[PDB]
RNA sequence: GAGCUACCUAAAAACAAUUUUAUGAAUCAACUCGUCUAUGUGGCAAAAUAGUGAGAAGAUUUUUAGGUAGAGGUGAAAAGCCU
RNA sequence: UCUCCAGGCAUACGCGUAUAACAACUCGGAUAACCAUUGUUAGUUAAUCAGAAUAGGCAAUAAUCACACUAUAAAUCACCUAUAACUUCUCUGUUAACCCAACACCGGAAUGCCUAAAGGAAAGAUCCAAAAAGAUAAAAGGAACUCGGCAAACAAGAACCCCGCCUGUUUACCAAAAACAUCACCUCUAGCAUUACAAGUAUUAGAGGCACUGCCUGCCCAGUGAUCACUUGUUCCUAGGGACUAUGAACGGCUAAACGAGGGUCCAACUGU
């Protein structure tokens, strides 16, 4: 009888309704503890693709103008509404944007290298070595899946042929094609690591129930006597 | 990209056919002469039925491309519910405007005179902003969806009562709920304005004109401010399947032909879904000078010129606490091009009436801290608007 | 506490745990009704 | 310690729980949550009039009972059909086509009263 | 078999007065719990009564409907709870 | 009419005629009277109380008297474009001293209004024994009682040890605690999307441990001549010849307070212990 809440396939700035899991699955098993209550929150539907060309156009760089960094329940970092051409749409905002900001957006690959400027979305080849880039995308086109928390940046460590690589916030060292478009600067909230929860029921507000109170090499023969 | 629907809550895809069917030559059996399924036999593919009579409570509706006022060119739609991102800035370029902090010396003129003053004038709007917010309903706290048409509607017959000193008051009348609709072009856009209006107020003369021949030759010099990367039609509605129109509220014989003031309310109770100051004044404008458009095609037929006449119109938007006063003169009807003589618009914006209202004295200590009443009362506020309302008669 | 209150009625609780759409949608609740019919049981089903 | 016997009814559960008794509906319920009667769904009694007729509720015991005769399409069709087809048999204007002329119906379709499916009630 | 109980999901509800650095703060009702004593021990009760006590804007309490089932479920682990 | 007591009236859920009158006096109420019992007949009345056309486009802006403010845990169809239809009141709930507890059970039972204007009766009659239970009063004394100031008191104040950081949670029905959880801190696992984790992405998530705070101890990280030379080390080729090196583990003593129906102890007062 469980059906997702994610069920909405038409892109809208409004936030939607969400329906918390409480661990459980759609069998209705839990199978991840230490998840329930919190507080009622609702989904800003972010788009992970910062190059999105707006329908009817051609795919040319282009620029947008940012609204409103807000605040977002269901994230670390913050989400800023960015508005362009008659199109408004959420995004990850970087460590220092403002309301009023505009921001570029652009295919073109660079033959030399580009002016790094935070919040604008350039393919890492336009980009030079040792620049900080968040919202990387590990294939041309998929959408950004990596360094999309508060406060993360990853370095741009080389680029030979048409591959880069891309040091990612836990220093694993990744390879991505150079057309794979990232966005300049770290993620907001760069302070995010120095909160202080100080009591238990702010975890209770946020989702989070308590721990289960519940408190092997194997010698070869040779060393089994030894043991 | 990511795609938006994950796929458990779609809707399941079509089990696969029958592999009889993929057998030439061959008739399958199935379960159609029974009337029901069966597990045990082939499913039949039934054509599709047609009830052969329209039945009106089971009725379909066509695909849009099918309808009937189906059109290539995009038409962007101002409704009562379009929030401009970019406000007034955006509202001016779409109605080709320029923009005059304050009202017109002549309606400030008008209550400065003692004459026109009310008597027990301060008294009677206290009391009316008491009966509005507290004394109305049997409740403790009465909501704004109520009160904030009451407010409006107390203080015009609180105004409407002049008729004891002017007897040219009598030659206008109030209609409520009238949708106001107009169609035009700015620089290869086709825009249509759908609107009603609270109140609207309607005299059987014109209004006098606001902007002598050469301020209004003057503003040629005047540029529309632009907003790039925004574009003019954000926020507006694209609407394919369309009816050119206009509409000024009333059919054409309506005895009283000049609309004098349009009443728009922000009754809202919750703060999310009710417009903010900047964009209750651009909704204004556009629904102003939607109303004033209408006017002008219904005298001067569909030709786009500099109007010889101009055509003045007033709106006043609340949410029962603040309030927006406009004033608008059209100028020109030629608006698909963006030089030239332009429209003027008045304005005098966020004009409190009162700060707060107590429902209930605040009680600190047993000592009553806070009475319970209107707080911070502003009585200039009610002059702007009589000296609106009395515009055009004395 | 004191027990044996453990019977809080509901007609919408009782008709949907053990009621006629409850027992045909499975065949195990299927085989519920034919056991109780082949008894003579008068109540099949709450 | 509930009633498992007992008739389930709209007495019975919340308020939400409701059910019909048995009466025919008479219109339908649109959107707004409104009920618009259909005049012609509303049963209407057809009543002769009663006056010069002879028959009262009960008969003379001496008025003899007849022998039960069950009526049988065979009996129904030698009183009415029979006679047409013969006479025009001895004409010899007959034909197999023309069975309507004394009375067939090929189809019930069209018909206000249908004899199959029933579309009136007694 | 989850109309009890354990945990969760959805929709709802309740919290006076008095102080306060403004809160898993204080005093103390309603409400929730069950410290200590006496009574009761086939009792009013298959766990209660009478006092005395603990919390009482919160990790609070409570209502309605739904969910997880025994090789299992749930568990701020008492191997506690699942009529 | 009098004496006294102080949760009543509605709705929800549930119950199913226990409702009301008459007639009965077998059974039922733990006894009578009278009926909650038996038989017969009746009853609950609603357009407002309660239950029960289609396809598109589209949304940044809590609530708290919503103003000023502050905040964080981030918090509820409409409107528009077209299409279609172009006058309607039937159906169902409605009684009661009632439900879950085998019972006419000192129990359990949600919300709104109100706190006596509503609702009720602790004593069948008599007697004044013992023992037992409950309440009040106490000469002189004031913990001498007792395992223990348990219980009671005209008292309800002070202080210190042990344990746990704290508010919380737990063995429904013999343990509420020093146990569990808890912020904080630490370890381990994971580089990723369309059903949980999560429409999330290493400042994230999961698994688990553990009081924090500040203060100490210091496993350890080739040597010798100094970024530098030789001996080592490790590999090979055969004891020779090449090749190559390139802060912090484990721990502790305690922030040091605050708080506790925790476990001990003391003083004052208070008392029939
Ligand atoms: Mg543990
Ligand atoms: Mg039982
Ligand atoms: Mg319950
Ligand atoms: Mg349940
Ligand atoms: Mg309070
Ligand atoms: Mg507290
Ligand atoms: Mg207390
Ligand atoms: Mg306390
Ligand atoms: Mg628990
Ligand atoms: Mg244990
Ligand atoms: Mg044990
Ligand atoms: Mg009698
Ligand atoms: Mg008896
Ligand atoms: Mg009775
Ligand atoms: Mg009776
Ligand atoms: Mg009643
Ligand atoms: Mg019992
Ligand atoms: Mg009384
Ligand atoms: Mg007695
Ligand atoms: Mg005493
Ligand atoms: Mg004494
Ligand atoms: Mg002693
Ligand atoms: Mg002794
Ligand atoms: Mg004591
Ligand atoms: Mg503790
Ligand atoms: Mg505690
Ligand atoms: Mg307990
Ligand atoms: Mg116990
Ligand atoms: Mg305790
Ligand atoms: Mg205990
Ligand atoms: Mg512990
Ligand atoms: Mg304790
Ligand atoms: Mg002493």
């Amino acid at each position: 009888k469980f059906v997702s809440w994610k069920s909405r396939t038409k892109y809208t700035v409004k936030p939607v309704k969400m329906r918390k899991s409480g661990g459980r699955d759609h069998t209705g098993r839990i199978r991840v503890h230490g998840i329930g209550g919190g507080h009622k929150q609702n989904y800003r539907m972010i788009d992970f693709l910062r190059f999105r060309p707006e329908k009817e156009k051609a795919p040319e760089p282009f620029e947008e103008k940012v609204v409103v960094v807000r605040y977002d329940p269901c994230r670390s970092a913050d989400i800023a509404l960015v508005a362009g051409g008659s199109r408004k749409r959420w995004i990850i905002a970087t460590e220092n944007m403002k309301a009023g900001d505009t921001i570029l957006n652009s295919n073109h690959i660079g033959r030399m290298a580009v002016a790094a400027q935070e919040g604008d979305a350039h393919p890492l080849g336009a980009l030079p070595v040792g620049t900080l880039i968040n919202n990387v995308e590990s294939e041309p086109g998929r959408g950004a899946q990596y360094i999309r928390a508060a406060g993360t940046c990853g370095v741009l460590l080389r680029k030979v042929n048409g591959t880069a690589i891309i040091q990612l916030p836990s220093k694993r060292q990744m390879q991505v094609l150079e057309s794979c478009t990232a966005t300049v600067g770290r993620v907001s909230n760069v302070n995010h690591n120095q909160r202080v929860i100080g009591k238990a029921g702010r975890n209770r507000w946020l989702g989070k129930r308590p721990n289960s109170g519940l408190w092997k090499i194997r010698p070869l023969p040779p060393m089994k006597s030894y043991v | 990209a990511y795609e938006w629907g994950v796929r458990s809550t779609r809707k399941p895809e079509p089990r696969p056919l029958d592999r009889v069917y993929e057998i030439p030559g061959l008739e399958p059996i199935t379960y159609e002469g029974k009337k029901h399924f069966v597990p045990w036999l082939a499913r039949p593919i039934f054509p599709p039925w047609e009830r052969g009579w329209n039945d009106p409570r089971f009725h379909r509706a066509a695909p849009i491309h099918e309808q009937t006022l189906y059109k290539e060119e995009p038409c962007y739609i101002f409704h009562q519910r379009c929030r401009l991102l970019e406000g007034m800035k955006q509202a001016l370029w779409l109605t080709k405007t320029k923009l005059i902090e304050g009202l017109p010396k002549k309606v400030l003129s008008l209550v400065d005179d003692p004459a026109n003053h009310i008597e027990n004038q301060e008294q009677r709007v206290l009391d009316i902003i008491s009966h509005a917010r507290l004394w109305h309903s049997t409740e403790d706290i009465p909501k704004r969806e109520t009160y904030c048409p009451l407010i409006v509607d107390s203080l015009i017959q609180l105004c409407k009562s002049q008729i004891l000193k002017h007897p040219s008051l009598a030659r206008r009348t109030s209609a409520q709920n009238c949708t106001l609709a107009t169609t035009w072009n700015r620089e290869s856009l086709l825009l249509q304005v759908r609107g009603t209006s609270s109140t609207i107020l309607s005299a059987k003369d014109p209004l006098p004109v606001i902007a002598s021949r050469e301020e209004v030759e003057a503003t040629r010099s005047h540029v529309l401010e632009t907003f790039y990367p925004i574009s003019p039609t954000i926020d507006l509605q694209e609407c394919h399947v369309y009816e050119v129109k206009d509409d000024t509220g009333f059919q054409e014989g309506y005895p009283y032909p000049h609309p004098h003031t349009l009443y728009f309310l922000e009754k809202a109770n919750l703060r999310p879904q009710r417009f903010l100051p900047e964009q209750l004044r651009a909704k204004m404008l556009l629904f102003a000078f939607a109303n004033a458009l209408a006017q002008a095609r219904l005298l001067y037929g569909n030709t786009a010129k500099v109007l010889e006449q101009p055509i003045v119109v007033q709106s006043v938007g609340t949410d029962g606490r603040v309030f927006q006063f406009l004033v608008l003169q059209l100028n020109t009807t030629d608006l698909a091009s963006s030089e030239g003589v332009k429209n003027l618009v008045w304005t005098d914006s966020d004009q409190l009436l009162y700060r707060h209202f107590w429902c209930r004295p605040v009680i600190k200590k047993k000592v009553v801290v806070e009475p319970v009443g209107p707080v911070d009362f502003q009585p200039e506020t009610f002059r702007k608007f009589l000296a609106l309302y009395l515009h055009g008669v004395v | 506490r004191a027990r044996g209150n453990e019977y809080q009625p509901s007609n919408i609780k009782r008709k949907h745990k053990h009621g006629w759409v409850r027992r045909l949608s499975t065949p195990a609740g299927v085989q519920v009704i034919l056991r109780r019919m082949l008894k003579g049981r008068k109540s099949l089903s709450h | 310690g509930a009633d498992r016997m007992s008739k389930w009814t709209s007495k019975r559960g919340p308020r939400t729980f409701t059910k019909s008794r048995g009466a025919k509906k008479t219109g339908i319920y649109t959107s707004d949550r409104k009920f618009v009667q259909i005049k012609e769904m509303v049963p209407e009694f057809v009543v002769p009039d009663l006056t010069g007729f002879k028959l009262k509720p009960y008969v003379n015991y001496r008025a003899p009972a007849g022998i039960d005769t069950p009526l049988t399409a065979k009996a129904l069709f030698q009183e009415t059909v029979a006679p047409a087809i013969e006479k025009d048999f001895k004409e010899g204007t007959f034909d197999a086509n023309n069975l309507e002329k004394y009375g067939f119906e090929p189809t019930q379709e069209g018909k206000l009263f249908q004899l199959y499916p029933k579309n009136f009630p007694r």
